[PDB]
RNA sequence: AAAGCAUUUGCCAAGGACGUUUUCAUUAAUCAAGAACGAAAGUUAGGGGAUCGAAGAUGAUCAGAUACCGUCGUAGUCUUAACCAUAAACUAUGCCGACUAGGGAUCGGGUGGUGUUUUUUUAAUGACCCACUCGGCACCUUACGAGAAAUCAAAGUCUUUGGGUUCU
């Protein structure tokens, strides 16, 4: 289980056709200088920690 | 500089991605794995995720035979076709860097004509 | 009635220009028409410039760019939203944004 | 404008007009008296000459034809008469 | 069921003495077997290496050299000049709009019997007080420019070999020699010799290759 | 002249514009009849081997699909040899001549500058800048004017109705 954490730096904005997916930018919390942009399912506020099963996709906005 | 060089020839078309490593000469291929052998879905063959999984498996094989550093040449289909590299080209190139290989002398080698033979569609195009 | 005084795009003094092919569909469209863009892009994306810096021999050498001129059909450019419809007054504006 | 002296235009305007578009048309060319270094004879040369004019004596070059005024060659003193 | 990777050697590629970094890299060859040698599977290879790697300076990051393997001795393989080419980064970056692209080529052989085709490229430029925005060249200037470039490219190769030609394609002698002969015709920025090609080769003549190698 | 014509190099004739204190002196404008030249596209007999689709072969999609989409393929913008000459052959605007409005660009030629740059020290040209001019492809703003309007520097100078001429 190579679980890596991260925490939201800036909430970009909603995406998806129904708008149920929030696009956020996260700082990796082990190395600060790495910032990847991914998208989440539930409700996210500013500065809360996430869990990344694999931190490689850097996904774009859905339609 | 005790680095040993190979050449990764990345072919990113819109139907599939080829990650292909030879030595300095183009003979004696080290490892070739495509985007389509990491997913049997037939439509994710050109996906960025299936493209980068190929580059995970290349660098494992280059580590076994002992290639440490890589020149990369990336291309689209080219010819009379699109000239735009597919979506998998970026993901596979980035995945070689994360895997531990070294990279130098990037070049886009897409085949470009000097205005040669006719194209798809016949004057009214692939019309939809 | 007539819709634009250029009838399309700029022939005005020739009689004939040789055609090109669209990149999405490959409809044969004359070169004076056929909306043209120039796509200048770095080979590595903005997320991987940070990534390939540490994995590089020849420190901070350069990044090569992809230079690509794109010819579009009228129908494909409207669909791909590089060009959209505009008002009767705004149609006369020949300036890039 | 709407009141002009069309019988007496100013000399600047007539000078900047075309040769045929003046009040009375006339030539803007002239004739030149040139001294070749070799001899001292009088030679009359058209300013817009088309032939490669040479002197009667020793016949070297006096001007080379061009699409405009003739290019007078290397140093030969010229008058305008 | 064969695992063909653990049956190959490694051979060290060696560059001619016209360059300074003569160690290019390594390559793989199968073993020599009954009526199947490793040398004849090696004598045809062409290696493409950036000219900035051979000289070490980054002023040559936009040129490349084909090196043709000619002879193999003692687990290192000796190359020779096979052609110069110009990278796709810079050639596609010099061609901007609102100027004139001038191209010339000549097919001419050296004093030794290497028949070559040399390609040259040149562009017009706005000259330092220009207000008008395109700076094109009249088509009688372009014909007169090509005549000078073809005249220089011929004479320069008649008095040299690829021992000497490759020694003059590095310090950009030709580009300045084109420039000061064609600066009174049109301002003519960005002069380069972008490609040379080998058309014909004579008999092998091992001694010329060995005289070119043999140091370090 | 139109259809049309784009990397070289040499031949062969042609051409507009410009310059001209050259020459002839009305030799001109438009034109029934009559002619030359014509995108492509199959009258018709070597060669070279398909990217396109008729059709055809086929695989999908669909209620059907004889279509669009996919793969392949014969006739079918390459010979050397004709079209009778048809196109949204378009600027859907005959040709010649004169006048009426303001501007900034650009292509070719020419004139001028106690201009810039190139180097020999500036010179000579070349490239550029400024001003003017002739001739072009065009454009911008207005509307005295026109129009049914859209719009038009000609589609204006038209009930204040006549410059010449051909076609419909
Ligand atoms: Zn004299």
């Amino acid at each position: 289980t190579p679980v890596t954490l991260a925490k939201v730096i800036k909430v970009l904005g909603r995406t998806g056709s129904r708008g149920g997916v929030t696009q956020v930018r996260v700082e990796f919390l082990e190395d600060t200088s790495r910032t990847i942009v991914r998208n989440v399912k539930g409700p996210v506020r500013e500065n809360d920690i996430l869990v990344l099963m694999e931190s490689e996709r850097e996904a774009r906005r859905l339609r | 500089n005790s680095q040993v060089f190979g050449v990764a020839r990345i072919y990113a078309s819109f139907n599939d991605t080829f990650v292909h490593v030879t030595d300095l000469s183009g003979k004696e291929t080290i490892a070739r794995v495509t985007g389509g052998m990491k997913v049997k879905a037939d439509r994710d063959e050109s996906s960025p995720y299936a493209a980068m999984l190929a580059a995970q498996d290349v660098a494992a094989k280059c580590k076994e035979v002992g290639i440490t550093a890589v020149h990369v040449k990336i291309r689209a289909t080219g010819g009379t076709r699109t000239k735009t590299p597919g979506p998998g080209g970026q993901a596979a190139l980035r995945a070689l860097a994360r895997s531990g290989l070294r990279i130098g002398r990037i070049e886009d080698v897409t085949p470009v004509p000097s205005d040669s033979t006719r194209k798809k569609g016949g004057r009214r195009g692939r019309r939809l | 009635p007539k819709k634009r005084a250029s009838n399309g795009r700029n022939k005005k003094g020739r009689g004939h220009v040789k055609p090109v092919r669209c990149v999405n569909c490959s409809k044969s469209i004359p070169k004076d028409k056929a909306i043209k863009r120039m796509a200048i892009r770095n080979i590595v994306e903005a997320a991987a410039v940070r990534d390939l810096s540490e994995a590089s021999v020849y420190p901070e050498y350069a990044l090569p760019k992809t230079y690509n001129k794109l010819h579009y059909c009228v129908s494909c450019a409207i669909h791909a939203r590089i060009v959209r419809v505009r008002s009767r007054e705004d149609r006369k504006n020949r300036a890039p944004p | 404008v709407l009141v002009q002296d069309l019988l007496h235009p100013t000399a600047a305007s007539e000078a900047r007009k075309h040769k045929l578009k003046t009040l009375v048309q006339g030539p803007r060319s002239y004739f030149l008296d040139v001294k070749c270094p070799g001899c001292l004879n009088i030679t009359t040369v058209f300013s817009h000459a088309q032939t490669a004019v040479t002197c009667e004596s020793c016949s070297t070059i006096l001007c080379t034809p061009t699409g405009g005024k003739a290019k007078l060659s290397e140093g030969t003193s010229f008058r305008r008469k | 069921v064969v695992d063909p990777f653990t049956r190959k050697e490694w051979f060290d590629i060696k560059a001619p003495s016209t360059f300074e970094n003569r160690n290019v890299g390594k390559t793989l060859v199968n073993k020599s077997t009954g009526l199947k040698s490793a040398s004849d599977a090696l004598k045809g290879r062409v290696v493409e290496v950036c000219l900035a790697d051979l000289q070490g300076s980054e002023d040559h990051s936009f040129r490349k050299i084909k090196l043709r393997v000619d002879e193999v001795q003692g687990k290192n393989l000796l190359t020779n000049f096979h052609g110069m080419d110009f990278t796709t980064d810079k050639l596609r970056s010099m061609v901007r709009k609102w100027q004139t692209l001038i191209e010339a080529n000549v097919t001419v052989k050296t004093s030794d019997d290497y028949v070559l085709r040399i390609f040259a490229i040149a562009f017009t430029r706005k000259q330092a007080n220009q207000v008008k925005r395109h700076s094109y060249a009249q088509s009688s200037h372009i014909r007169a420019i090509r005549k000078v470039i073809s005249e220089i490219l011929t004479k320069e190769v008649q008095g040299s070999t690829l021992a000497q030609l490759t020694s003059k394609l590095i310090p950009e002698v030709i580009n300045k020699e084109i420039e000061n002969a064609t600066k009174d015709i049109f301002p003519l920025q960005n002069i380069h010799v972008r490609k040379v090609k080998l058309l014909k080769q004579p008999k092998f003549d091992v001694g010329a290759l060995m005289a070119l190698h043999g140091e370090g």
